[PDB]
């Protein structure tokens, strides 16, 4: 599934949610693999480089969509700033044209993902212990501390429940401002855009709510599980299954944190557009 | 760091064979492994690859469905089960250790000496050994050249010596060539003219497979 | 399938000189800014030996006189200065896409003085005739360069049928080449012709080296 994001005015990007999770899962496998032994630590330079070459390659496949994406930006530019029928239909076709462009470059995206799976599985396959019945967990401990711990704290320092309460509040206010607002001639083009922006904002809200639930669920699971795989040893097979389980937990957690932030920014970019149209209704036309 | 292939020999067409490879001098389970083959007079041909823990297995289309690579990490052994053997499978079979470079690629660094698989319906046949004396009425020179023709044997090898090994300089033994299932080989010996036939020259051919040893003295025509 | 075309098929060089051998791939062998081109050396009766792996990465233990360059589809192996142990076969190999392919090979051979072949003709042995066969053997020994053309003539007319040829590799001690040519007929056929000839065409002479005999003369 695809998520379209408008973080700043004039900027528009998309994410293939399964691809982001897949690419990230293999990043964790690669790192857990090299951190297990002190002799393989120095391979961080080579792993950082390969992952960077894959992200830049994936970005080069989306950068070859930039024409149709900029065409959608211009349609959004007209919609967001009227100061709606054909404009509403214009928006949906340009949106379906972009979605069609992403499906056409599927083979190009899939291969990079497949190239990352091959690299990740290969590093992981090469994971060896001095004594297979007593595998160290220093790698799991180092990886968590250096790639994951700061993200759990970042989430805990923020208040995402308040963020959803503050988002519903803005949605409640626009619903009230639309209803408890005296009707006026020529305001129709603006009333339709507000009702439209509000719907897109309610859709963005539902996504943020869906992702915050995953962040909250995964933050407890990660913190609980990490305690059980940290200051001990495992038989090789158990160590590997334990690394696989953590990578899946990390990948899902990271993905939706990344998406919540991006959708938070898009809810507020579209909120700036509601403030502007309501300002035009009250000041340029005074609709008490 | 050593790789030792075993299991080679003669296989009749449509037959099967298992090849083993013993690894020593390194942690076998830490490497990807492969079989590469080399047909007589041809370059190497990659046939199959198995990763460290067998997550990745690849095959050449020429071998796909007929050959099976496998490994026993605890016994330091790589296996090759070959099944519907054709004449085209006749080769020196090499076992190779594969390194996964952190730039994301596999390369073969250590190879074993190889093991020969000969896919043929031919029965073991002792060769016909013929003494080749020079032509008559020839002009006088400083040296004479004599020959030996070894025709229709199977399998390789044959051991050809001159005067039971005492004549080695001035000797050219040609690589065996296949003539309709059987091998044929030639050898020449060149000596100072005045010494032959006065100081006799004998060709000796030993074919271990048929447990024969044959002598053929070269006599003037 | 990726087709690696090596050029030249054979290269003759002297001690202390540079040997540059090239390889061309059907399509790019590049994988995220790395050209996955390996180079191997192979001596007779010996397995291949790794020399270079990342198009340019010299293997540990491989001397500094060996170097690799290029990217995409054009690759070259450089040996400078050439040493005695360097005369061998060289293959290139790609590991970008499966099946992993090798080139046909380039034989690096030593340059030496031209040497005309010494040709000897042998009528069938009497032992072979009593068994019903008749092989006429021709030896073409110690020649240089490698390139030679042997034609069989029976009563002045060329015979291509029943010809088996064998060629030795470059000699270790003298750097020359030798060849054996066998024309096999039945005794029935052999007893129907009189003149048997083998003609050698080699750069050492524009005119061929002819060795003949007349049956029963």
């Amino acid at each position: 599934s695809i998520d379209i994001l408008q973080e700043k005015e004039g900027h528009l990007d998309f994410v293939i949610i399964p691809h982001y999770t897949f690419l990230d899962y293999y990043k964790h496998l690669s790192y857990n693999s090299i951190y297990h032994k002190s002799s393989t630590y120095g391979k961080y330079i080579a792993v950082d480089a390969f992952i960077k070459k894959i992200n830049e390659a994936y970005d080069k496949v989306k950068s070859k969509c930039n024409d149709i994406k900029n065409d959608l930006i211009a349609t959004i530019k007209k919609l967001e700033h009227p100061y709606f029928k054909k404009m509403m239909d214009e928006y949906n076709t340009k949106k379906k044209k972009l979605i069609k462009c992403i499906k056409n470059h599927e083979n190009d995206f899939n291969k990079i993902c497949m190239d990352m799976k091959n690299y990740g599985t290969n590093l992981f396959e090469q994971l060896s212990c001095y004594n297979n019945n007593f595998c160290n967990t220093n790698g799991i401990r180092y990886h968590y501390d250096e790639y994951i711990h700061k993200l759990i704290l970042s989430v805990k320092s923020k208040n995402l429940n308040k963020d959803l309460s503050d988002m519903t509040n803005i949605l409640q206010q626009s619903e009230l401002l639309l209803t408890n607002l005296n009707k006026k001639m020529g305001s129709y083009i603006y009333i339709d855009t507000i009702k439209f922006i509000h719907k897109e904002m309610k859709h963005i809200f539902n996504r943020i709510e869906y992702h915050t639930k995953i962040i909250n669920d995964k933050t407890k699971i990660i913190q609980d599980k990490i305690k059980l795989n940290i200051w001990r040893t495992f038989q090789k097979d158990e160590l590997l299954k334990r690394i696989l389980d953590m990578s899946n937990e990390y990948s899902l957690f990271i993905t939706s944190d990344h998406l919540r932030q991006m959708l938070y920014n898009t809810f507020y970019s579209k909120e700036k557009h509601l403030n502007n149209i309501f300002h035009h209704l009250i000041y340029v036309l005074q609709m008490k | 760091v050593k790789l030792v292939e075993s299991g080679g020999g003669v296989v009749q067409p449509g037959g099967s064979r298992k090849l083993s490879c013993a690894a020593s001098g390194f942690t076998f389970s830490d490497y990807g492994m492969a079989w590469v083959r080399q047909a007589p007079g041809k370059g190497p041909e990659w046939v199959t690859f198995i990763s460290n823990m067998a997550y990745s297995i690849y095959y050449a289309d020429t071998v796909t469905g007929r050959f099976t690579i496998s490994r026993e990490n605890a016994k330091n052994t790589l296996h090759l089960e070959m099944s519907s053997l054709r004449s085209e499978d006749t080769a020196m079979y090499y076992c190779t250790r594969a390194i996964f470079d952190y730039a994301g690629y596999w390369y073969f660094d250590v190879w074993g000496a190889g093991t020969t698989v000969t896919v043929s319906s031919a029965k073991t046949t002792a060769p016909s050994v013929y003494p080749l004396a020079p032509v008559c009425g020839d002009t006088t020179g400083s040296s004479v050249t004599l020959g030996c023709l070894v025709k229709g044997y199977f399998p390789e090898p044959v051991t050809l010596t001159w005067n039971s090994g005492s004549l080695s300089s001035g000797v050219h033994t040609f690589p065996a060539v296949l003539q309709s299932d059987l091998y044929t080989l030639s050898s020449s010996v060149t000596v100072t003219s005045s010494t032959w036939p006065s100081q006799s020259i004998t060709c000796n051919v030993a074919h271990p497979a048929s447990s024969t040893k044959v002598d053929k003295k070269i006599e003037p025509r | 399938d990726i087709v690696l075309t090596q050029s030249p098929a054979s290269l003759a060089v002297s001690l202390g000189q540079r040997a540059t051998i090239s390889c061309r791939a059907s399509e790019s062998v590049e994988y995220y800014g790395t050209s996955l081109m390996q180079w191997f050396q192979q001596k007779p009766g010996q397995p291949p030996r790794l020399l270079i792996h990342g198009a340019s990465n010299v293997q540990s233990g491989v001397p500094a006189r060996f170097s690799g360059s290029g990217s995409g589809t054009d690759f070259s192996l450089n040996i400078h200065p050439v040493e005695e142990d360097d005369f061998a076969m060289y293959f290139c190999q790609q590991s970008t896409k499966v099946p992993w392919t090798f080139g046909g090979g380039t034989k690096l051979e030593i340059k030496r003085a031209d040497a005309a072949p010494t040709v000897s003709i042998f009528p069938p042995s009497s032992e072979q005739l009593t068994s019903g066969g008749a092989s006429v053997v021709c030896f073409l020994n110690n020649f240089y360069p490698k390139d030679i053309n042997v034609k069989w003539k029976i009563d002045g007319s060329e015979r291509q049928n029943g010809v088996l040829n064998s060629w030795t590799d470059q000699d270790s001690k003298d750097s020359t080449y030798s060849m054996s040519s066998t024309l096999t007929l039945t005794k029935d056929e052999y007893e129907r012709h009189n003149s048997y000839t083998c003609e050698a065409t080699h750069k050492t002479s524009t005119s061929p080296i002819v060795k003949s005999f007349n049956r029963n003369e």
